[PDB]
């Protein structure tokens, strides 16, 4: 009875935990202990959505919830470059766990087809395919289901658009018997890798959408919900590790959570002997009473981190007590404390939509909603400008000549200046004409002091001034103001016509999931090499994965 | 001694070594704001 009811669940259990264990061969920031995985199980089996007294479908709910929450709790502490790899591996486990023909030969060609030997001296037609495309097609021609691809490419000579140029991830030509949709996705992914390697990430994303559901990775795009995670699913003796990339931190997030939950935190900066004594005293008092304690810049004392982890393991603390450790991602952090704690990686958000969502979540509602009624539109414009100039940093050195740090502090200063100048100009009036807004004051201040203070080059200053002059006029709040031109052919991201913060948030959420650097103003081909090398990095990480399974 | 677009000339593709500025002549329908935002520049070695 137990075998025929719950064997595949246990097989998926072992596979998922050993994927989590072998996951450390990527970035060394995360090492996961078995207690983490058993906490995931005690979340799944005892916090059950649709809690439906039918075991046959209840097991399916348990398995789906297992995959979803494993991805959630593991990818909250992983860089955005590896979310696709982890989701792909989870999809591989799900595929192996189901009547589906396991296409091991096709996955092997997908992974190590680049590393396999190919023919020499074979020069196919250069009618529409370059030498590397021809080499990839020759390498893929060894698959039994894909033999007459050389014939088929000139057979469909009119298919020079869905297989070359444009955005081929949606519709792909040619054919692999009525195939299972997952098998069609696998063959189409092989075609994408062979023809257009720059769309490999999008193709893998929609493969995961077809396999584990289209809303599998939607929770990564939303801003982090620290309140529920800290107050619900974190053990009191588990330190809340908050690792972050240079240029961005989490101390403000901890202070905001402290203010919201009405819990007092003693904040200590690590690096002095008095700081160490304060940290020990605060940790002991916190264990005795219960109030939270956060240690800052923790990565500067690994020798102290060793006995910090040992002391934390050897104590039984208060119920409502949490310890936060903010640090940068460094190799000096001990793997003991990396295993003991729970890791939340903090990085610049991916995409304009996620960036503006994070900004609007960060700013409280009472700040935006205050009189006059134009403050909401001004804050929306500021958020869009901040998101655009932050997202232009990824495509360096085209977006910016230097890798600046346009962090949250600059946005906070810009919001403060906007608020103060609005309060100066409007003497408590409910509405203000768009012509009377201090546009010159805002533009000059944010071009010379707040955002342009960090700018070195005159050309970068010119670019920032161009952005500020283009965005901070809007023909004085005219309707149908074009924020950008998403596609050269008939696509403009015009201004939302709403006047309220809720309307602005609804417009932000309703932005399409697609994004190209033409949103930012860059050429659409700026991201091509980055996406190609990121797909190659994903393939290399996967080869790192399955490797564990005279001069 | 005595629209137009001021294009920087960088030494290499890293664009960290500005050398000299060039004032080119724009076409009929192109726009200097688009030229600035798109990051058009001149490379010295590539």
């Amino acid at each position: 009875t137990v075998s025929q009811q719950y064997l595949p669940l246990s097989t998926a259990c072992s596979s998922i935990y050993f994927t989590m264990e072998s996951l450390k061969q990527i970035h060394f920031l995360y090492q996961y202990s078995l207690q983490f995985f058993l906490d995931i199980y005690h979340n799944v089996l005892y916090e059950n959505p649709n809690l439906v007294t039918d075991h046959t479908q209840r097991l399916s709910i348990i398995t789906k919830d297992l995959f979803q929450v494993a991805f959630n709790r593991v990818a909250r502490g992983m860089l955005h470059q590896d979310h696709i790899t982890f989701a792909m591996l989870l999809a591989r486990i799900k595929l192996k766990g189901t009547g589906e023909p396991t296409y091991d030969a096709e996955f092997q060609h997908f992974l190590r087809g680049n590393e396999i030997v190919l023919s020499a001296g074979s020069t196919p037609r250069i009618q529409g395919l370059t030498v590397e495309q021809a080499e990839a097609v020759v390498r893929l021609s060894c698959l039994p289901a894909f033999k007459d691809l050389i014939a088929k490419v000139q057979a469909d000579e009119q298919f020079g658009i869905w297989l070359d140029s444009s955005s081929p991830e949606q519709t792909v030509p040619y054919l692999w018997t009525p195939a299972t949709p997952i098998g069609q996705a696998i063959h189409r992914l092989l075609l994408i890798q062979a023809f257009r390697p720059d769309r490999l990430l999008a193709m893998a994303h929609m493969f995961v959408s077809t396999n584990l559901g289209e809303s599998f990775m939607s929770i990564m795009e939303q801003p982090l919900d620290l309140t529920h995670i800290v107050g619900t699913e974190v053990k009191p003796n588990t330190p809340v590790l908050m690792c972050s990339v240079p240029g961005y931190d989490a101390s403000g997030h901890v202070e905001d959570l402290a203010a919201e939950q009405n819990t007092q935190i003693t904040s200590i900066a690590i690096g002095s002997a008095e700081g160490f004594n304060q940290a020990d005293k605060a940790i002991n008092t916190a264990v005795k009473s219960g109030r939270w304690v956060m240690l800052k810049n923790v990565h500067l004392a690994p020798g102290w981190l060793m006995q910090l982890e040992k002391k934390l393991h050897s104590l039984q603390p208060h119920a409502c007590f949490r310890l936060f450790l903010t640090m940068e991602i460094n190799p000096k952090v001990p793997v003991n404390l990396l295993r003991a704690g729970r890791i939340f990686v903090f990085e610049p958000p991916p995409g304009v939509k996620a960036n503006m969502l994070r900004t609007f979540s960060s700013i409280p509602v009472s700040r935006i909603c205050k009189s006059p009624n134009e403050r909401a539109r001004l804050y929306f414009l500021l958020a869009w400008f901040h998101a655009i100039i932050q997202e232009r940093l990824r495509y360096a050195p085209l977006g910016w000549s230097k890798k600046y740090e346009f962090g949250e502090s600059d946005l906070r200063s810009a919001c403060d200046t906007v608020d103060t100048w609005l309060d100066d100009t409007a003497k408590g009036r409910q509405n203000i004409s768009p012509d009377k807004i201090p546009w010159s004051a805002l533009k000059t201040l944010m071009a010379q002091s707040i955002y342009g203070g960090r700018v070195d080059n005159e050309f970068d200053q010119r670019l920032l001034n161009t952005f500020l002059e283009r965005l901070f006029t809007t023909r004085s709040f005219d309707s149908e103001f074009k924020l950008a031109c998403k596609v050269d052919g008939h696509k403009d991201i015009q201004m939302p016509d709403g006047i309220r913060r809720e309307e602005f948030v609804q417009w932000v959420e309703l932005l399409p999931d697609t994004q190209t650097p033409s949103w930012l103003g860059l050429p659409n081909n700026a991201e091509r090499v980055l996406l190609t090398t990121q797909g190659v990095d994903m393939i290399s990480k996967m080869l790192k994965m399955q490797m564990l399974e005279t001069l | 001694k005595q629209s137009v677009v001021t294009l920087p000339v960088y030494l290499n593709f890293t664009r960290a070594d500005l050398i000299f500025t060039v004032d080119f002549e724009i076409a009929t329908k192109e726009d200097p704001r688009s030229f600035y935002e798109r990051g058009v520049a001149v490379l010295c070695t590539e």
